[PDB]
């Protein structure tokens, strides 16, 4: 399909970024997720990224950490988080749905079964993000036969090799790293250093989404004005779910009111 | 693109964010530079010898092989400073931390024995440490943090999952790949993402090296067998490289096997896991039916990990190596046996590989065998362990 492609297009007119949010699949529980996930996106999400509950998420910071935990804490497996993707694609059939996957769960039992599944359910792009593009022939290969895109991360560390192999290889979109580290809303990154942005739009590479710390509007506005196509929040949107486990209804509530601010900072 | 090869077969590589790729080529290089420099190869050298006491003895057991057929020799890298092989190769590796100017060390440690050996070094050699341990760990081998915090490193106590070896080394991946512009990651084992392997190896080869020319001395042949215990295969790595190329020297690697594999309580992998991508590498694992990574377990801390070196996947899947495994219960014995009949008090890891050349005696005590076992380390650390089984044992 083309999902990741017509949004890009869309905003592109609107004079708009993209605002994405990350959750982790099941968490805190099955249907309570799923209410998450239309609730981000009645408020505005342009497009998700969705985590896949994994024993040891080692590019994780504690805040998701703790929302892989509260997935497993209520039985989550990978089995139940396609049956989730199904019924959200069922719920939305435009929306790109990236997957952020950590190796062994694609590898596990096939690398081409697993993506042979993401193309079942409706998934657009899967980020393995402890795959590097030196080790990614068999995903990204496996990824274009089933018709998702393989995304690739550009970190503030790009060479420019890099960023040919990551421009060549990837589809949907191009990750901006903001910094080193993990992920987490309580170490912010830096502005889009306007270096590489420049440099991936030569090289024509699939639009940039920037990622890790953002948690605030204010990033989202100046992730746009130095060109990027848009941005991703993790921690905190998780932050809101940790914080409201057991007032699921004020959670929601505060999951609307903070997604629709970071989307309206997008707006251009 | 690498200078050497990151793969043992189809074991091992480089599976690790996009981020931590330049450290990782920017220390491939730093390791290949070095190991062609005579100068670095005289200071590691100088240090081994004059600061860490190699060569180590290679020690003939007197009295355990009495009435068989087996000779046995213990290379006695218990007697190393620190008290465990780990030591040698953490000289190594913060003598090229130096060379490339970083100036802080992370490390991992489930029994301690890498953790003192990386502060030690950063002690030595000015440089700033930090250590992750799980807080299991932190308890049944707390000699060790004691030691740790004297020479002037952090010791941070690891909470999540297991709480053991393989939650120490997550968490030391994860600061790293935040901290490594000015901090070196040094990891403990023979294991992670290239070209960790490769390093370890080398830098913990003269193991081998020292028992080969050792034996010769002595009963002037090859080993029939050489033995060592398995966590992630620095120690056994290191005993057997020299040996590669002599196609009759058996090489034996023994995985703990905790309560007894078909409990699934244990920490052998390389035998009873099947293949993941984890910690860098391309590796057997213990995992659930989807992929998640399982808790391993064993009595002994430096064995409780649920993955293994590449190299020694690489050498059992062509049949270089042979892997078994050995039980809590085996390795106490064997523990109780050294302290006994040798006055060696061994480490519970070693105390695995001593197990199994035991079984290797008894078994066919008619057999004519030269055994070489890799006594890895001194088992001070282990003693109250032991004391709390053997009490509320009766
Ligand atoms: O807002 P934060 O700081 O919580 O960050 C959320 C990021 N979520 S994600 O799925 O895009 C994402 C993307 C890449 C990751 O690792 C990698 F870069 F190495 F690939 C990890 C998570
Ligand atoms: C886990 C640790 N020690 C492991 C260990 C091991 C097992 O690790 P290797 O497989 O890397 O040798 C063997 N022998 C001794 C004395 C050990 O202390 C550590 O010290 O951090
Ligand atoms: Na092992």
């Amino acid at each position: 399909m083309e999902r990741y492609e017509n949004l890009f297009a869309q905003l592109n007119d609107r004079r708009e970024g993209a605002f994405v949010p990350f959750v982790t699949l099941g968490d805190p529980g099955i249907e309570q997720s799923l209410k998450i996930i239309d609730t981000l996106i009645d408020a505005g999400a342009d497009a998700l990224e969705l985590g896949v509950p994994f024993s040891d998420p080692l590019a994780d910071g504690p805040t998701i950490q703790n929302a892989n935990l509260r997935a497993f804490a209520a039985g989550v497996t990978p089995a139940q988080c396609f049956e989730m993707l199904a019924l959200i694609r069922e719920k939305h059939p435009t929306i790109p749905i990236g997957l952020l996957m950590y190796a062994n769960l694609v590898f596990n039992n096939g690398i081409d079964a697993f993506y042979a599944r993401c193309e079942q359910v409706g998934v657009d792009s899967v980020l393995v993000a402890d795959v590097p593009v030196e080790e990614s022939a068999p995903f990204r290969q496996a990824a274009l036969r089933h018709n998702i895109a393989p995304i690739f991360i550009c970190p503030p560390n790009a060479d420019d090799d890099l960023l040919r192999q990551v421009a060549s290889y990837g589809r949907g979109y191009t990750y901006l790293l903001s910094r080193s580290g993990v992920t987490g809303a309580e170490n912010r990154g830096a502005l889009p250093l306007h270096h590489l942005i420049e440099k991936l739009k030569e090289y024509h590479a699939a639009p940039a989404l920037q990622g890790f710390g953002i948690s605030s509007p204010e990033q989202v506005s100046a992730a746009v004005r130095a060109g990027a196509a848009g941005a991703i929040s993790g921690s905190a949107i998780v932050k809101i779910i940790e914080k409201n486990l057991a007032s699921p209804k004020q959670m929601l509530a505060e999951l609307r009111s903070f997604v629709s601010a970071m989307k309206a900072a997008s707006r251009a | 693109t690498t200078l050497l090869n990151p793969y043992f077969g189809e074991f091992g590589g480089m599976y690790v964010p996009q981020i931590l790729m330049p450290a990782l080529n920017q220390l491939e290089e730093a390791f290949v530079s070095a190991q062609k420099d005579p100068e670095f190869q005289a200071q590691f050298a100088d240090l081994l010898k004059n600061y860490a006491g190699r060569p180590t003895a290679l020690t003939k057991c007197q009295n355990i092989t009495a009435g068989t057929r087996t000779t046995l020799y213990l290379k006695r890298e218990d007697l190393l400073h620190g008290g465990a092989h780990k030591t040698n190769q953490v000289l190594g590796q913060a003598l090229l931390a130096k060379r490339m100017g970083k100036s802080e060390i992370i490390a991992e440690t489930g029994a301690g024995q890498h953790g003192v050996a990386s502060a030690l070094a950063s002690a030595l050699l000015g440089l700033k440490c930090r250590i992750y341990m799980g807080a299991k760990d932190v308890e049944r081998q707390s000699p060790n943090v004691f030691r740790m915090r004297l020479m002037g490193a952090e010791v941070i106590p690891v909470h999540s999952g297991s709480a053991t070896l393989k939650d120490a080394c997550n968490e030391a991946l994860r600061d790293w790949s935040g901290s490594y512009e000015t901090a070196h990651y040094m990891l403990g084992t023979a294991a992670g993402p290239h070209p960790y392997p490769t390093i370890v190896r080398e830098f913990q080869r003269m193991i081998g090296e020292e028992t080969k020319a050792q034996i010769l001395d002595k009963e002037g042949r090859l080993p029939d067998a050489v033995i060592a215990c398995v966590g992630g295969g620095s120690n056994a790595i290191g005993m057997f490289a020299d040996f590669i190329n002599d196609t009759s020297v058996g090489l034996i690697g023994v995985e703990p096997g905790g309560h007894g594999i078909e409990t699934g309580e244990h920490g052998a992998p390389l035998k009873h896991g099947r293949v993941g991508i984890y910690f860098g590498m391309k590796a057997p694992m213990m995992q659930t039916a989807d992929g998640q990574i399982e808790e391993s377990y064993s009595i002994s801390a430096g064995l409780d990990f649920p993955s293994v070196g590449p190299q020694h996947a690489y050498l059992n899947s062509i049949g270089r190596a042979d892997y078994v495994s050995i039980t809590d219960d085996e390795a106490l014995e064997a523990f109780k046996t050294l302290c006994r009949h040798e006055g060696i008090i061994p480490a519970l890891e070693s105390s695995h590989a001593l197990a199994h050349a035991l079984k290797m005696m008894r078994e066919q005590p008619e057999k004519e065998q030269l055994l070489v076992v890799n006594l890895s380390g001194r088992g001070d650390k282990d003693i109250f362990t032991v004391h709390d089984i053997l009490k509320a044992r009766g």
